[PDB]
RNA sequence: CGGGACCGAGGACCGCGCUCUGCAAGGAUGCUGGCGUAAUGGUCACCAGCGACCCGUCUUGAAACACGGACCAAGGAGUCAA
RNA sequence: GACUAAUCGAACCAUCUAGUAGCUGGUUACCGCCGAAGUUUCCCUCAGGAUAGCAGUGUCGACCUUCAGUUUUAUGAGGUAAAGCGAAUGAACUUUAAAUAUGUAAGAAGCCCUUGUUACUUAACUGAACGUGGGCAUUCGAAUGUAUCGACACUAGUGGGCCAUUUUUGGUAAGCAGAACUGGCGAUGCGGGAUGAACCGAACGCGGGGUUAAGGUGCCGGAGUGGACGCUCAUCAGACACCACAAAAGGCGUUAGUACAUCUUGACAGCAGGACGGUGGCCA
RNA sequence: GGGAUGGCUUGUGGCGGCCAAGCGUUCAUAGCGACGUCGCUUUGAUCCUUCGAUGUCGGCUCUUCCUAUCAUACC
């Protein structure tokens, strides 16, 4: 749902006389910016711990950068999405180089295949698959195959849209 | 009970709006009993 | 526009589109701005903006 | 409680009698007493129609009427404002006598040594199992 | 567009007389100059009353002037932007110095016979340009048959 | 630090200033060319791109319906008195 | 009810007479400054009325006092969610406490204290009212805004209209019918919805430049045959849909998932074979 | 003087009970519920029971269209 970053958002309830040291709650939020990250954080604690924005505060917001953005990884995402029937579990796999890229591809995938918007999707877990045997889906199992190689048949050549006419008929072999 | 200002100003002191319907009922009963007694007296004369 | 957001915009001196004002953050001002959120954009300006 | 003409009272239709009574606008309204009866009281209420105020008069039974505390804060603040100004003149120091709106919170530091944060998922896993 | 719930109001007071009297025009010019170039509120009030109409300038009688001359006002110059009329119910006119728009003949004769002085407003401007030691008087505004029938 | 567009209101001096022999500082000047007439400008007719229901009355909340209008000149309807 | 000079349920002529109409039609230069409204409250209704409210010209008064369709604070209504019950007790549990808008109050014009009277009231000189005097200016006792004052005079139109969001009350086979607030229209042009009373954006002096909103960028048409990942092939797809047809509907269309189950101890599909005996089990 | 319901409709009844896959519910075991089913509405009889115009249609001539096909064509 856009250029996202993963944010560590830590918040708490405001201290009182009865409770001088309230507990701290940390979440990992995929959001375009810090305002959306804090808003989603307060939404989830309103849904979980009955802590409101007016009676609480944000302790910390930090950006979680990918440890190895130049390494190709397989990601398993467990999600719940809301449709006219109700809430459904889904497990899906994405071959990406970062968690934020996996989550962006997930959002585009659910939009394409189930018409699910951002508000109806809850991301419950995003994990990196440690082993090749942990891959469940055939469309990632074919990509992690040994000695993978394929050609690219029927490639349309890149022709400028401002060049209206061509003197030769293009080829689709390279 | 909402009360109109004109009727409240014209209302005598001590009386409330909560007895107006009882007052009207008592007046109607008094008129009906007066007519009944007149009919009874005429029937007794007959 | 409903009369209460109209009155709040009149008190915030936002009578024309693309008019801007500086507001000191108190509860009494923050609640007004939260009411007229469907018509305004607001935020925290830095020294360069000021 | 014996109400008198001129005081400010609150109207609260108590009990289950408000299930089918027809005139529910004045429930929760506050007005000034103009007439007193043994089981009834006369209350002046103001309605707003567009740009003006109009006056209505209602007759409310005593069991649905409580005395209001509208001027309690004002009379109190008058009392300690006078007392604080008197002691300000006594010990010769200024005192801040105006009530102020809540200011934004200042900067502070929160330690996590004995209060390590708890990581939360959008649903609880205890509920999932 | 701009949201103006309130409305800018044009002035509801006279800025010039409706009268075509050239002497009144000259007096208005004089007191415009005086009220612009002096700090005296007297000149501003006199100019604004020179603007006024006849129902807003009721007559003042010598009995009213003699009433207001009491209690230390015997030496002040009486200023009336109106007609000064005579009252034959007042048998003894005290000595007084009055400046007015116009006097009736009997009132002027009775003042001069009692030993006072009658002035116009330009003579008042010459002698008291800031209105010092002056008693400013108005007649009864509501004492009119129309006002009674309002 | 470049590249471009539109604009030049005011009419002695006064002021705020600055990098102070002066200035980009309370509003355009300097240099140059062609022409000096239908060249610029304007009116009329027409083509072209875009825009554009026939007026008045009536009705109700509004449309629609309905009524009047072949054309032109002159006449033609809130006056006077108490 | 025929005819009585083309005239007859009462001829023709002149006059009163320019008879009356509440009904129909019409009602004559320009520019400038303001500028509206549909049960508010009462009256026997329709062939009904006033009246509140909204406006314009003048003025006047110290255009003095400040107020405000707003927030905050205290306190009501809504205790309603929620947290806990290793607090008590058990929506009706509560230490605490919702969102939404909403009533009242927030000063020198005010706050009390004291003095007496009372024709109020109280067992009561007791409360309160009435006055009397005194103390309180050390900060006049939240925020924000404030070309927003008040009172007269005179004049005018409209005063049980339409649509829509929300709240609430009743309903129908389905349509829907009442109220309350608010917004728009009747009075209003402009940009976009191909088009248009009710949609979206935005309100209007005459011009130049710049930038946008709603909506768009294949052509008509100004702006992209723009970029990324997917889905869909319809024998009149789809592109402004939501309502109805319409159902827990029917699809050997296509993809993504969930659950259960089988599986080298050989799963699903096939091929080669077996598929038997008591027994032609009992009744008919 | 004023006027002159509509992306409606089509082929399969209503009421009452029962069953019921499923939906809900599992601090209450209620409530909705298709598919169905069961009750009411002469041995080929009788001909001795026709049950109310406020709502108006026709005919002629002639052209075209729809298919929800009577015939012709094929299956």
């Amino acid at each position: 749902m856009g250029r996202l970053q993963e944010y560590q958002v830590i918040g708490r309830h405001l201290p009182t006389e009865a409770n001088p040291n309230p507990a701290l709650y940390r979440m990992r939020i995929f959001a375009p910016n810090e305002v959306v990250a804090k808003s989603r954080f307060w939404y989830f604690l309103r849904g979980l711990k009955k802590v409101k924005k007016a009676t609480g505060e944000i302790v910390s917001v930090n950006v979680i950068s990918e440890k190895h953005p130049l390494k190709v990884k397989n990601f398993g995402i467990w999600l719940r999405y809301d449709s006219r029937s109700g809430t459904h579990n889904m497990y899906k796999e994405y071959r990406e180089t970062s968690r934020v890229a996996a989550v962006e591809a997930m959002y585009a995938d659910m939009a394409a295949r189930h018409r699910a918007r951002f508000r109806s999707i809850h991301i419950l877990k995003v994990v990196e698959l440690e082993k090749t045997e942990d891959v469940k889906r055939p469309y990632i199992k074919q990509l992690v195959a040994k000695n993978l190689s394929f050609p690219l048949p029927h490639r349309v050549p890149k022709i400028s849209t401002k060049k209206i006419f061509s003197a030769k008929r293009p080829s689709t072999f390279s | 009970i909402e009360v109109s200002a004109a009727k409240e100003a014209m209302r005598p002191e001590g009386t409330s709006v909560r007895g107006d319907k009882r007052r009207e009922i008592r007046a109607r009963v008094k008129k009906n009993q007066k007519q009944m007694l007149r009919n009874q007296r005429i029937a007794a004369e007959k | 526009i409903p009369p209460k957001p109209r009155k709040i915009l009149q008190l915030l001196r936002l009578r024309q589109i693309n008019n801007g004002v500086f507001v000191k953050v108190t509860k009494a001002t923050a609640e007004m701005i939260k009411i007229v959120e469907p018509w305004v954009a607001y935020g925290y300006p830095n020294l360069k903006s000021v | 409680r014996t109400y008198r003409v001129g005081d400010i009272v609150d109207i609260k239709v108590n009990g289950a009698v408000q299930k089918g009574m027809p005139h529910k606008f004045y429930h929760g309204k506050t007005g000034v007493v103009y007439n007193v009866t043994k089981s009834a009281v006369g209350v002046i209420v103001y309605k707003r129609v567009k740009h003006r105020y109009i006056e209505k008069r209602i007759n409310v039974r005593i069991e649905h009427v409580k005395p209001s505390r509208s001027r309690e804060d004002f009379l109190r603040r008058v009392k300690e404002n006078a007392e604080l100004k008197k002691k300000a003149k006594a010990e010769g120091v200024p005192v801040q006598l105006k009530r102020q709106p809540a200011m934004p919170r200042e900067a502070h530091t929160v330690s996590i040594a004995d209060n390590k944060p708890v990581t939360l998922a959008p649903v609880a896993y205890e509920t999932t199992i | 567009g701009i949201d103006l719930r309130w409305k800018h109001v044009r002035s509801s007071h006279r800025k010039a007389p409706k009268s075509d009297n050239v002497y009144l025009k000259l007096l208005v010019k004089l007191y415009r100059f005086l009220a612009r170039r002096t700090e005296a509120p007297f000149n501003k009030v006199v100019l604004r009353r020179l603007f006024m109409s006849r129902i807003n300038r009721p007559p003042v009688s010598l009995s009213r002037i003699a009433r207001n001359l009491k209690n230390g006002n015997e030496k002040k110059t009486v200023v009336v932007v109106a007609t000064v009329t005579d009252d034959n119910r007042l048998l003894q006119v005290p000595k007084m110095e009055v400046a007015a728009l116009r006097f009736t003949a009997k009132a002027r004769a009775r003042i001069e016979a009692a030993g006072g002085r009658t002035l116009t407003l330009d003579q008042l401007a010459l002698e008291k340009p800031t209105g010092a030691n002056t008693l400013l008087l108005r007649g009864p505004k509501n004492a009119r048959e129309a006002v009674k029938h309002f």
